[PDB]
């Protein structure tokens, strides 16, 4: 019923409804259940504050 | 006892301060914990991330 | 609107029914939110996976 | 990217892995994201303690 | 103040313990936070619940 | 491994950056995971919105 995704920042406002849509319509289609009790939360984060192998994003080209 | 919660963007700073003894006396309330053990934390999440049926807040 | 409260194992059922509504009844009041909106997910964590002070809530208390 | 569902308790691992997939699916075709990029987990949630509207599934 | 940790459950609750501390240990090292402010959130993943490339982390054989 | 830290506002780039690597680091050293396995972000949160017994960091 909740989706919550953590994420790069950058992306367009329309990527980010694009996947809001795309994610309900997902557990609509796979459990069954009603798009209305479905909340997607999008966690933008910085570059800056986003780390792989102890590297920020910012240095890694993201 | 931890508490998060998500919030669409546009709350006052008054009434986000006012959430928050809220949230923390509802807690000492029900499951009987102390006021200094709860933290209460919100999360702003911008009407283009929130989504409600495949919908943006911002539609 | 949604709530997540991160809690230590053992609470009675009771208390988390007791939790969900105190704490919907608490945001409907001072923000104005339905309470047709207001999800509330209680996770209990194990006292081996929570941690104070580096300490392991089984451990401490 | 990284994606939390929070689902009630009553699904088959079956279930559980058809939607890992479909969930990552919708985000290759969304956003141009690669699919190795995408961990995806399951909070399962008993129904004692996931609340709609003050009141428990449970009820 | 609060770290939260999502992973692949089959780690010793003697591990979780290591974890808890260096963690802990780590963000008082670097930010200078007291210990006593500081919680740490452990939420084991089961296998079947865990997912990779579309494929849960069972079987790409990690739990 | 992911891991999600909610830290107050006030920290450096560079503070973020060193935190990403201590992180990472312990996490390497406590349950061998490779580092290069072990995905780090900083959800940073207003001292007006992060609440401790009913009351923001701002007292």
């Amino acid at each position: 019923s909740i989706i919550q995704v953590f994420f790069i920042a950058g992306r367009t406002d329309e990527q980010k409804e694009r996947l809001i849509g795309a994610l309900t319509d997902a557990a609509v289609k796979t459990i069954g259940i009603d798009r209305s009790d479905v909340r997607v939360i999008l966690k933008d984060i910085p570059n800056t504050e986003y780390g792989i192998a102890g590297k920020t994003a910012k240095s890694l080209g993201r | 006892p931890n508490i998060e919660m998500f919030v669409v963007e546009g709350l006052s700073d008054q009434q986000k301060e006012k959430l928050i003894d809220a949230l923390t006396a509802a807690t000492v309330e029900a499951i009987d914990a102390p006021a200094d053990s709860i933290r209460v934390w919100l999360s702003e999440i911008p009407a283009k991330q929130f989504g409600i049926a495949g919908k943006s807040v911002a539609a």
